[PDB]
């Protein structure tokens, strides 16, 4: 009673990734999912699932899948997993200490760099409070780090919360663009439709 | 593009707990999963432990991995050592393109029972007599360390002219075993009374003596 | 009950090397597994050769790029392995292991087959 396959290729194939801070998450259901289309590409530069068995994905079926998809910085990429510290983890993204899921990243420096230096692409570098797991803020209120209050970035301890990447293509690696998609496994009391092909549903 | 680097040799008690760890010389390790490999003496390898810290359902789960963020390693951990599990360990990761193996660690287990080795002196064929050849085995094994030094005599004299030796290797019982050969013509083999091989280990020594005919 | 590899073992120096690896109980046709080769020397560490998924696509490693090839078929459900241009570095023990789905841990190995090169005849 399902045979068409999950949208996988819309998110990994999508034109442009959204911002780390606003990162972009699609919710996926009603569809049968080749995981081995994504574990055994050899161009992700890392792969690391979370909480599951990385190869018997096309065994299990699932109420819901969550990917979301947004590009840091190669040495930010270690910051996308449970139970790290950084401006990434504490103030952009934070996965929980029991994520289930995968963790997936490539270089994206012939796409997301423009000669120059691309400053489409942004993330916090400011925030109150560290993330709780899952949370998505946007607000660009000023942030204030003294004891003075701020209206307008100008004054010390007044800064704007979101900072610019400077990708260009001459960057080095670790200040290269990564694109990160990450697959949130969700099982509940409901209809499990996220299978894999040989599933037990079947 | 990387490599995988791995200690010398490790050694423990039985019973205890040991760590070996394998560093990565460029690139981060949590990049992909490290794996783990046991290879005894002379078999193939085999699994102990996969994705950094997962053990295969037949792998005794006195065995367990970790990771090390700021030295760039995961390290495997081996709790309740035995002396079953004395043999070499390598760490094998994937970075993108590669499947890259580590350097290797050499687990010796402390206390393995320590004793004296056991000799066996054979008398050569008659077969061989008439190949105008004469060859007296000495076999050794059993015994831990693995180091011996052998001797051969002749009517109670020391003659060692023609004769062959293995350096001491690992059997299939865990503990170390040896041969040692001597030379001889058809002629020169019943002309004299008897031959002996003499064996010490760790200055206790122990021959034996063949004849032509007894 | 599914790994085993060939008999060519002796091989002359300067000359090339070819060995091949049955699988037996298991279609390599479906196309599950990766499968590599895998030679150490005699008391050294281990070194992996290549891959290959019966979907084509086929990894060698780089400092032999140049002398090895690796292919499969599935007339006889077995893959081969190709070592031109043999050096006296090349004598080793080749093993040849089945990879899992993911690009992680070798699931079956065989039990190898020491290849070694010299002039005798
Ligand atoms: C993204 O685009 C690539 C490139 O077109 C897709 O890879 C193709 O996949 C089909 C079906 O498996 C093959 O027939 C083509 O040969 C592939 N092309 C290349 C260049 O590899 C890929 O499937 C798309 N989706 C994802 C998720 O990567």
């Amino acid at each position: 009673n399902i045979t068409n396959l999950c949208p996988f290729g819309e998110v990994f194939n999508a034109t442009r990734f959204a911002s780390v801070y606003a990162w972009n998450r699609k919710r996926i259901s009603n569809c049968v999912a080749d995981y081995s289309v994504l574990y055994n590409s050899a161009s992700f530069s890392t792969f690391k699932c979370y909480g599951v068995s990385p190869t018997k994905l096309n065994d299990l079926c699932f109420t819901n899948v969550y990917a979301d998809s947004f590009v840091i910085r190669g040495d930010e990429v270690r910051q996308i997993a449970p139970g790290q510290t950084g401006k990434i983890a504490d103030y952009n993204y934070k996965l929980p200490d029991d994520f289930t899921g995968c963790v997936i990243a490539w270089n994206s420096n012939n796409l997301d760099s423009k000669v120059g230096g691309n400053y489409n692409y942004l993330y916090r570098l400011f925030r109150k409070s560290n993330l709780k797991p899952f949370e998505r803020d946007i607000s660009t209120e000023i942030y204030q780090a003294g004891s003075t209050p701020c209206n307008g970035v100008e004054g010390f301890n007044c800064y704007f919360p979101l900072q610019s990447y400077g990708f260009q293509p001459t960057n080095g690696v670790g200040y290269q663009p990564y694109r990160v998609v990450v697959l949130s496994f969700e099982l509940l009391h409901a209809p499990a439709t996220v299978c894999g092909p040989g599933s037990h549903h079947h | 593009n990387f490599m995988l680097t791995q200690p010398h040799s490790v050694s423990e008690s039985p019973g205890k707990t040991v760590t070996i760890s394998c560093t990565r010389s460029s690139g981060s390790i949590a990049s992909n999963y490290v794996q783990w490999y046991q290879q005894r003496p002379g078999s193939a390898p085999t699994t102990v432990i996969y994705e950094d810290n997962q053990r295969p359902s037949g792998v005794p789960d006195r065995f367990s991995g970790s990771i090390d963020s700021s030295s760039n390693s995961v390290s495997l951990t081996i709790s309740g050592l035995k002396t079953e599990d004395e043999a070499d360990y390598y760490c094998q990761s994937y970075d993108s393109s590669n499947w890259v193996f580590g350097g290797g660690t050499k687990l010796t287990v402390l206390g393995q029972p320590k004793a004296a080795p056991s000799v066996t002196l054979f008398p050569p064929s008659s077969e061989e007599l008439q190949a105008n050849k004469a060859t007296l085995v000495c076999l050794i094994s059993d015994f831990y360390p693995g180091a011996v030094t052998v001797a051969w005599k002749a009517d109670s004299s020391p003659v060692k002219a023609g004769v062959e030796t293995t350096t001491p290797s690992k059997q299939s019982n865990n503990k170390y075993a040896a041969s040692s050969y001597l030379s001889l013509t058809p002629e020169q083999w019943k002309s004299h009374r008897s031959y002996s091989c003499q064996v010490t280990h760790e200055g206790s020594t122990v021959e034996k003596t063949v004849a032509p005919t007894e | 009950v599914q790994l085993q590899e060939s008999g060519p073992r002796l091989v002359k120096p300067s000359e090339t090397l070819s060995l091949t690896c049955t699988v037996s109980g298991g279609s390599i046709s479906g196309s599950n597994y990766f499968w590599g080769w895998i030679r150490q020397p005699p008391g050294k560490g281990l070194e992996w050769i290549g891959t290959i998924y019966y979907g084509g696509s086929t990894y060698y490693n780089p400092s032999l790029k140049s002398r090895v090839t690796i292919s499969v078929d599935t007339s006889e459900n077995q893959f081969s392995l190709k070592l031109s241009s043999v050096t006296a570095a090349d004598t080793a023990v080749y093993y040849c292991a089945n990879l899992a789905w993911l690009r992680g841990y070798f699931d079956y190995w065989g039990q190898g087959t020491l290849v070694t090169v010299s002039s005798a005849s």
